[PDB]
């Protein structure tokens, strides 16, 4: 895979079977030096070219299931492998348009063998003070092109 | 299986165009993601890189490579080989060692589902003309391809003209023999008009006009849609894109054509080729409608 | 199976060192054969990185993995665990809970032939120390690992000292139980007395003498050789390395010593960690003598 | 792998049986967008520190099988392909010792669909007039440790 977080693969329209666009996915590696459970996962806010999407717009495809946020915040069985980015469908009628999108998007993971201090005030949308680059950046940036009819 | 009906020409990417990141930080898998991301269906593959364990990949291979064509929605459309009857320093190929190896490549490229072979051969002179032998060695594997549904096309690329000798010695064949299953691969450098200034062009090269691609539309199989800039409005600003495409489309053709991309800035630190395939493939969906 | 019979202590590598290349330019086996061109025989694996499709491998895989270690003459030394009962942001889990996970973890340790586990609790206070039962799981999972010869080792290191609370907890279970399968992994950070100027330390933190291990090396069963700065004579500039290895070779110490490297600088563009792990291979052969 | 050519991963030294150090090894990535046949090689110079090592000192193991020169001139039928670097065994008895080590290494391989005028006068120890990058260099270098006892 690549580097960054948001990949470059992946990220694309989404289509109806009646044909109408219902909104966009992209993938997102987990920055972590081993996996996580899915009840560990702390999903943050997408901006889209500035426009706000909150979590609760974006599912998770891990091990090709999809999972709502309450699902993940129960499921502590289900194991998000380091090399198996996860796929964030953003529910948004119409979708993107044709050209360039600037994403920025915020998650985060608990480690609770961390110093409680590090621990407290874990936020999916704001970083640590002190980067420890092993846990990744909670919120990361990518500009991505989109393949579609103008508009 | 995966089939794209849409009539007249259609779009798709040769993975030539990833030889800086596959293997590296491209999976096959994630090419095919790659063109899935931008509704491009058709797919060009090099024989000597894509395929497991070449010449001879398992059934396993082959099972994995029929799902990913189906999971992604890719129809293997050209397959590359080389005809290399110089691949021994010391002596040349026989026709029938050439043959040989031919007939293996199309016997894998049928069994990948691919119908146009992309054959590149040694060339001999300054003309880029093959060996002195190819007719022979096209001769000796044209009943296996037409038993296949196979159709095997040199490439004609720059500097050589449309209207030079090299394109028409292979028009001249096909007519002599008759075949449907010997034709061309035309790529889009025999049509780029403009150049960096300072940038050396061979003296023996001159553009060619779109309309000069309609007499040999009936022995055009597969192109290679090459391209060498992208604006950020998603025009090509060296080739004259439009009026090639629209030519095609107004004089019957129903192949494809596959973006090949191979500026040196691939291999550069920090490339994204997939954003300049998607630039291209702006242009191509608005130009073709789908 | 490849064994390494040497005497005394043995040199290896924590794959976390890799983990800004593993999945992305190194795969496992590239780790193993970099192990190899060390000469270094002992490997750390983490449970939840190095395992496919964890915590439920297939056979195929199992024997991929026994296959590397004997291609590579690799031993499998210590298997890095959580035993995350905080998993769950709405409750912790129950002791059977947290002992079903830990025993299953020591039965997939005991199938890829780890003889230590390196276990990582969540930790309730400054001091780093574990959640309140952890007694219970691990008195809940010691039959087990008394079966099938696994030693659990929660591992001391900055800040904690060698004479710290931490530590005499752990000690004090081990002699209340009397057990010998579970101990200590002592990382070398508690040894290191240089820092640069203007890098902040913890006030709670005073390096620990190397002779400060001796009466604990009864119960330690893996170390982590934690380094900060190679130098180019291949001496380690912020830790008495001479000093702590010869006190363990001298006080009967049979394990392994498994370089540590967790420097940011992992994750810049163009960092080389396969080369700081050379040099401090080249300091511990130096050391040890294989 | 690596993006050089020359990777970091497999230089080492070579033992006997008896326990002499008989030489050393190395990897090289094919830095070709397709594989060729053995006998499209051409191995050139190796510079250890300076010392030229001829090729007729050098092997190459490709597909797990070693072969010499000769052999590989001869081979138009085994496969080398881009994704499996191969490895080339020096012989040089007492290896090299402990620390860095710069390696110069020169090869190339014949790609008889070019120009006449490019594949006359390809050299494996000196470069093409006019660099493409999908062909790679012809020499390439690398910095490198062993691990070995001090001298
Ligand atoms: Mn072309
Ligand atoms: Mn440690």
């Amino acid at each position: 895979m690549e580097k960054q977080v948001i990949q470059s693969v992946g990220f694309r329209n989404i289509k109806n079977g009646n044909g109408e666009i219902t909104g966009f996915q992209f993938k997102v590696k987990l920055p972590y030096y081993r996996g996580v459970f899915l009840s560990q996962i702390r999903p943050g806010t997408l901006f889209v070219d500035g426009q706000k999407i909150e979590k609760d717009q974006i599912t998770w495809t891990i091990n090709g299931e999809e999972y709502t946020n309450q699902e993940m915040r129960g499921d502590f069985k289900t194991h998000w492998a380091t090399t198996k980015p996860a796929v964030l469908k953003v529910k948004m009628p119409g979708g993107l348009a044709q050209g360039y999108h600037d994403l920025k998007y915020g998650f985060c993971f608990t480690s609770s063998y961390m110093p409680p201090i590090i621990q407290d005030g874990l936020d999916p949308d704001k970083e640590s003070m002190v980067y420890m680059p092993e846990f990744g950046h909670h919120v990361n940036e990518r500009r991505l092109l989109i393949v579609k009819l103008a508009a | 299986m995966y089939r794209y009906e849409k009539k007249g020409p259609k779009r798709g990417v040769a993975l030539y165009s990833y030889s800086a990141e596959f293997g590296l930080t491209k999976t096959l898998e994630d090419c095919f993601e790659d063109l899935h991301d931008m509704g491009a269906h058709g797919i060009e593959i090099l024989a000597n890189t894509h395929i497991e364990n070449y010449p001879y990949p398992t059934d396993e291979w082959v099972e994995k490579w029929w799902r990913l064509c189906d999971k992604y929605e890719i129809v293997p459309v050209e397959y590359g080989n080389w005809i290399d009857s110089h691949v021994l320093g010391d002596r040349d190929l026989t026709t029938e060692e050439s043959v040989e190896m031919l007939k293996r490549d199309i016997r894998l490229a049928h069994r990948l589902g691919f119908t146009v072979m992309r054959t590149k051969m040694p060339v001999i002179n300054d003309l880029l003309e093959p060996v002195e032998n190819w007719k022979e060695i096209i001769k000796g594997a044209l009943p296996l391809a037409e038993e296949l549904g196979i159709k095997m096309c040199p490439e004609i690329h720059t500097p050589s003209n449309l209207k030079g000798k090299l394109v028409n010695d292979f028009v001249e064949f096909i007519k002599e023999t008759g075949t449907k299953n010997f034709g061309l691969n035309i790529d889009f450098s025999v049509f780029r008009t403009s150049f960096a200034e300072g940038e050396w062009v061979d003296p023996n090269y001159t553009p060619n006009k779109p309309e000069d691609i309609i007499p040999l539309l009936p022995y055009v199989y597969c192109c290679h849609a090459k391209f060498i800039h992208m604006s950020d409005d998603f025009k090509e600003t060296t080739i004259p894109y439009e009026e090639v495409v629209k030519t095609m489309e107004d004089n019957g053709y129903e192949g494809y054509l596959l973006s090949e991309y191979e500026g040196a800035d691939k291999y550069d630190e920090g490339y994204e080729v997939g954003q300049t395939l998607r630039k291209h493939h702006i242009l191509l969906k608005n130009l073709l409608g789908d």
